[PDB]
């Protein structure tokens, strides 16, 4: 089996 | 936009791993030995470390490390995978205690997180939840400094 990465956070909180 | 904390996900389990200095870092007890995906084919583990409960692989794309915590502070903040952000007391070189004790399951998932220190600055990986009967009230955690030692 492998790690999928399945969404992301900013700390930030930066806007697309 | 860049994120420092990835959210990572195996067949039988979901936690998250963090980005600090160039590598991928996440916990032991979730990836295993594992490879991480990318669109070129699985990547390898640049580190392992059963010992102290780490991986690392090299930081994917879409991803911004995190800085190493120099502020000393015992004023720490667990994210979740929510994106929560959880106050933590400092109590030992790996342990803290939760400033207001949530239940289990809403520290769910939520390891290989960042804990940051006020200035936002990486603190150490949360670990592990201690709970009492179901309740989180406090966490273990790889402190930071065994990142750049296992570097």
């Amino acid at each position: 089996g492998s790690v999928v990465i399945v969404g992301r956070i900013v700390l930030s909180g930066k806007p697309a | 936009v860049e994120g420092e904390v990835q959210i990572v996900s195996t067949a039988t389990q979901t936690f998250l791993a963090t980005c600090i200095n160039g590598v991928c870092w996440t916990v032991y007890h979730g990836a295993g030995t594992r490879t991480i995906a990318s669109p070129k084919g699985p990547v390898i583990q640049m580190y392992t470390n059963v010992d102290q409960d780490l991986v690392g692989w090299p930081a994917p794309q879409g991803s911004r490390s995190l800085t190493p915590c120099t502020c000393g502070s015992s004023d720490l903040y667990l994210v979740t995978r929510h994106a929560d952000v959880i106050p933590v007391r400092r109590r030992g070189d790996s342990r803290g205690s939760l400033l207001s004790p949530r239940p289990i399951s809403y520290l769910k998932g939520s390891s290989g997180g960042p804990l940051l220190c006020p200035a936002g600055h990486a603190v150490g990986l949360f670990r592990a939840a201690v709970c009492t009967r179901g309740v989180a009230k406090a966490v273990d955690f790889i402190p930071v400094e065994n990142l750049e030692t296992t570097m």
